[PDB]
RNA sequence: GGUGAACAGCCUCUGGCCAAUGGAACAAUGUAGGCAAGGGAAGUCGGCAAAACGGAUCCGUAACUUCGGGAAAAGGAUUGGCUCUGAGGACUGACAGUCGACUC
RNA sequence: CCCGUCGCUCCUACCGAUUGAAUGGUCCGGUGAAGUGUUCGGAUCGCGGCGACGGACGUCGCG
RNA sequence: CCGGCAUCGCGCUCCUAGCCCGGCAUCGUUACUUUGAAGAAAUUAGAGUGCUCAAAGCAAGCCAUCGCUCUGGAUACAUUAGCAUGGGAUAACAUCAUAGGA
RNA sequence: UACCUGGUUGAUCCUGCCAGUAGUCAUAUGCUUGUCUCAAAGAUUAAGCCAUGCAUGUGCAAGUAUGAACCAAUUUGAACUGUGAAACUGCGAAUGGCUCAUUAAAUCAGUUAUAGUUUGUUUGAUGGUACGUGCUACUCGGAUAACCGUAGUAAUUCUAGAGCUAAUACGUGCAACAAACCCCGACUUCUGGGAGGGGCGCAUUUAUUAGAUAAAUCCGAUGAUUCAUGAUAACUCGACGGAUCGCACGGCCUUCGUGCCGGCGACGCAUCAUUCAAAUUUCUGCCCUAUCAACUUUCGAUGGUAGGAUAGGGGCCUACCAUGGUGGUGACGGGUGACGGAGAAUUAGGGUUCGAUUCCGGAGAGGGAGCCUGAGAAACGGCUAC
């Protein structure tokens, strides 16, 4: 089947390469899992070299997302794919791969920001002193969604994980999604 | 091939076993163990070849199945167990003990010793590093991993190791001025004293070692193994005191033994 | 910025630009400070690498690559690829029968960081890294023009 | 006007006509126009007549040659509708705004 | 001493209409077994809920 | 044959550092030679050893050829490429005249 | 032993070849042949084709024995006892043996690298939490061989149905602290707090943070790491964290109760290290040929960025982008009666020629291809298709 050998390639000079060997299993590839964004959740195991196991996520609906400036990580649900820096056709088909741009619920992160009298206040005034809250991340909350970037390998581990966009990286994609 | 190799044909065996090229088609294949199978001596060789307590492959099998033989403190049934440098081989039935150390000609010797030297061995540390939950531990070149060592034992150092309580009972800080026995190359066995170490960023470092009687030689840091702090050893050197020599000299020695005989 | 010229926004791994608490005084790659690294073996990281703004995952001083293996010197032969050069190695091959020499050569592709600058026929020292493409296994460390 | 490369063919608007003796029926033989299983030039002086091919895009193209050709040689693949994506511009005050008919 | 045409005999190779013949390989195009992964599918098979009903059922549990 | 040095021998803080002192590392690159490392064995050369000799083999030999003694199983060559050490004759490539030199 | 002799002439001195003269771990052939030691042998043409037979199975005191036997044989309460065949289970059969067809920087050799990976096994170390509202463990599931018996098919380790019965096979399910820190947080007083009680093994994925200098208390490693490793926030429909098996008895009661103990071991799960290994990988090196001067690039050719896949690096593959890569120092292409080396013959030196073959590396099993199992195979004394 699929192979990762260099034999079928042309030499760097451009000359042909003859085949002195057959294809080996230690050299194989597998065809992708082209992971979907859909509520019919499904991850499927792979038996790989060494008797180890990998996870093909075929359909994924919820993820684990980090808000780094706040150092808060909460599970949320995946709403839709909005930008994919390799191929537009992954956006149209709503495929989850590493470095895809996705909007997420914002519901868990709004409530953590809602949190954080006598004992409780005399910390809530300690906090609320350093609030900055860029108007960009504020406006998204008013819309009910957060731009996020996947940073896991869903076809490799079976999880959609990522981080809320901030600062330059939020600003850059926002100009693109315009 | 499509997997491991389980046979050792005789011509392919390590030269320092002194197996004879017509004594059969294969050799004992050293099992996986604490020593690197090219710097080892299996048990089969020690019994049948050297000690001659046996005449065949099957006879050495039986001896171990009575369990007379113990290695490094523990009873070993394996026929091709990879005994190595500074192991102890002890047969309580005969009541005998051996350290495994090199000839000047670079071949393992069973060095007969008392009980009080059987209590301990020497090991050089491969590395010291943190582990699970930051619990310091060290690699030796004998496969052993000792957790909670002195924070003084750094890499390349040597340790005394009681076989009863099993933890570090002493250690030598590998550096210039101590006596060393070489465990590889053409200089293996030759003992002497570190006179200089010149390092080379991104390569192996070279050790300069001088026999007690002047002769100077060099190895790379891999094949070095401190025995004692300073000139004195912490182990009993073999039948020749680690001093290698010209071919003329041993020619002279025989005829010098052949003038008295 | 000028680095950001692609369909993805370019950033260094594990450097967090939007940090709540920042300090220039900390180690590189912390508190928003550009990561930069010592390659070892006696080479010096150029200032343009240290206080650079380019992103290059393949750079010795800032990327994810480790120099190890062999260290070759040679002459730049062509500088017409994106961040890669071909360096010509010149050497003499002994012809045993005639007890004389002949001039042979080898062309070695090596990755060049944005921090350097090479023209046609400049003295370069390259270092071996993991394969970076079909033919590239070396990384330019010094350029003597 | 539409289709289209097109003053091609085909349909339409302005303008012009339905002027070509009518009715009934639907035999042979004609004349003009089609289609035919299996075979495929056996027909015939002779492939006469007919059939097959045919536009455009991509690929590929031998002998021979006066080196200009042969060449659209030969030989292949594609082609609707619908829903999208990218590229290629103008003006006005590496930007912002507005506009924009067309091609791939 | 000696050269070449010509006549006769043999040997080897050359050009040569014959869209000559055979064999093996390769480029492209057409068809495309079988496997592998994906999508529906669901024969039947496991607590055989419940209705608390009279080994029988359907509401069924998810696997 | 050679260290170790003075002549009109560009430094050393950092390691080796003598009883104020030898013997310091980066601010041009190489070939060439010197020594070493690390180099599979079998084969080649070569030591020992009276398989009766030899081709071979890696043995065996003395003891009271008596409850064991003594053991051996050396060593070398290995073109080129790579690593390290000193030499710096010879021979390459690069380069002090905008002084942007020390 | 660094060596020559015959042949052009009427004779001479040359050039120059022909011929002789020696060997081959170099093959066949012919004639001949008494003894001892030694040992090559269907490689060359046909990697052409095969009748028959064998070459891979396996059992311990230590997973499972009334399924039918054997030897003790029972005092007829308990034993299937002691030995066992079959059979289920686990492991192995990926090594070795054979050959050299394809293969010309390719395999291969010396030499590198992995900080870019997997690794059954060995050896060493290591292992808490399953849910209980972590205020100390929370209960035991049917059904399948050997066997009994009904059968089909010409058919063979072709095959169906019913009746039993085992588990270290299969599936569940009890779990060991201060919780060590961290977040809420009734009230208390005002907090820099005390806080009642709710949330935390190990793995997995992601993110944040720590992992320290330089001379007038900083503390692991490398030539070099955002390294080792720690803290935190969560995430998983978790692979895991013992319902297993031997002999040996031998301290003492708490109800004197196989009574509380507590030993040495056999097997097993998980992380790190090691070992046996591979997979890629750097530099240099290979025969003849120019009547083979350009080759590669649409459809991967050379690089870039993002992904996907892999055990992992990489145009390995995908989308977008750029126009590169090799070549008289011979690219590309052709020939090879071409696997590479260690080596072999011959040797004054320098050389010339050989290397299928017993060691090492590679590759293949009639030709192609695709796979399952497994730590390891693109396996052929495994399967699937042509
Ligand atoms: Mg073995
Ligand atoms: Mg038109
Ligand atoms: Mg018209
Ligand atoms: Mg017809
Ligand atoms: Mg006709
Ligand atoms: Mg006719
Ligand atoms: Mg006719
Ligand atoms: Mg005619
Ligand atoms: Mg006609
Ligand atoms: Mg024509
Ligand atoms: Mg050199
Ligand atoms: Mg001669
Ligand atoms: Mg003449
Ligand atoms: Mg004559
Ligand atoms: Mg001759
Ligand atoms: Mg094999
Ligand atoms: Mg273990
Ligand atoms: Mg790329
Ligand atoms: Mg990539
Ligand atoms: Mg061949
Ligand atoms: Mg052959
Ligand atoms: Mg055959
Ligand atoms: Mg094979
Ligand atoms: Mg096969
Ligand atoms: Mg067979």
């Amino acid at each position: 089947g699929i192979s990762r050998d260099s034999m079928h390639k042309r030499r760097a000079t451009g000359g042909k390469q003859k085949a002195w060997r057959k294809k080996r299993k230690y050299e194989l590839g597998r065809q992708p899992a082209n992971t979907k964004l859909s509520s019919n959740k499904t991850v499927r195991r792979v038996r790989v070299r060494g008797g180890n196991v990998k996870w093909r996520a075929l359909r994924l609906d919820t993820g684990n997302f980090s808000w780094g400036s706040e150092a808060v990580t909460r599970k949320t649900r995946l709403l839709d794919v909005v930008y994919n820096s390799s191929n537009n056709e992954l956006v149209r088909t709503q495929t989850l791969v590493k470095n895809a741009i996705v909007q997420v619920d914002a519901a868990p992160f709004k409530q953590w920001y809602l949190t954080h009298s006598n004992n409780v206040q005399r910390k809530l005034e300690k906090r609320q002193q350093g609030r900055t809250l860029d108007s960009h991340i504020e406006e998204q909350f008013s819309g009910g969604r957060l731009l996020a970037c996947i940073s896991s390998r869903p076809g490799q581990c079976g999880r959609a994980d990522g981080y809320i966009l901030e600062g330059k990286e939020l600003e850059f994609y926002m100009r693109k999604l315009q | 091939a499509r997997g491991l190799k389980k046979h050792l044909k005789r011509l392919n065996a390590p030269s320092h076993w002194m197996l004879d090229k017509l004594g059969g088609a294969f050799a004992p294949k050293p099992s996986s163990g604490p020593h690197k199978a090219r710097e080892c001596l299996p048990l089969i060789l020690i019994l049948r070849n050297r000690l001659k307590y046996a005449l065949t492959y099957r006879e050495v099998q039986s001896i171990l199945m009575q369990r007379h033989i113990m290695v490094d403190g523990k009873v070993r049934t394996d026929k091709t167990y990879p005994a190595g440098f500074m192991d102890i081989i002890s047969i309580p039935k005969t009541g005998e003990n051996y350290r495994l150390l090199y000839d000047t000609k670079g071949r393992f010797r069973l060095h007969s010793v008392r009980d009080e030297d059987a209590k301990f061995k020497l090991c050089k540390v491969r590395s010291v590093q943190f582990g699970q939950k930051g619990i310091p531990y060290l690699n030796t070149y004998d496969g052993r991993t000792i957790r909670y060592p002195d924070p003084l034992i750094k890499a390349n150092d040597t340790i005394k190791l009681d076989l009863e309580t099993n933890k570090i009972v002493d250690f030598i800080k590998f550096d210039v001025g101590n006596v060393v026995m070489v465990t590889g190359g053409r200089n293996t066995g030759r003992v002497g004293v570190i006179k200089n170490r010149e390092k080379h960023k991104g390569t192996f470092e070279t050790i300069h070692v001088e026999d007690a009687q002047g002769h100077q030689f060099a190895t790379r840091l891999g094949n070095v193994f401190t025995i004692g702090k300073g000139t004195k050893p912490w182990v009993s050197l073999p039948k020749g005191k680690g001093i290698k020599l010209t071919i003329i000299e041993e020619q002279r020695k025989r005829d010098a033994a052949a003038q008295a005989a | 910025m000028a680095e950001q010229t692609e369909k993805s926004f370019l950033k260094q791994p594990k450097v967090f630009l939007s940090t709540k608490k920042a300090d220039k005084a900390k180690r590189p790659g912390k508190a928003g400070n550009r990561f930069w690294k010592s390659v070892g073996l006696g080479f010096k990281t150029p200032r343009e690498a240290i206080d650079g703004t380019y992103i290059d995952k393949k750079c010795p001083f800032t990327g994810t690559v480790a120099i190890r293996g062999r260290i070759i010197a040679g002459t730049c032969h062509s500088a017409k690829m994106n961040r890669t050069i071909i360096v010509r190695r010149n050497y003499l091959h002994f012809v045993k029968k005639y007890q004389r020499y002949e001039k042979r050569h080898s062309n070695i592709p090596a990755h060049i960081s944005p921090c350097f600058r090479v023209k046609e026929g400049d003295h370069v020292i390259i270092g071996q890294c993991r394969p970076l493409s079909k033919t590239v296994r070396f990384n330019v460390l010094k350029v003597v023009p």
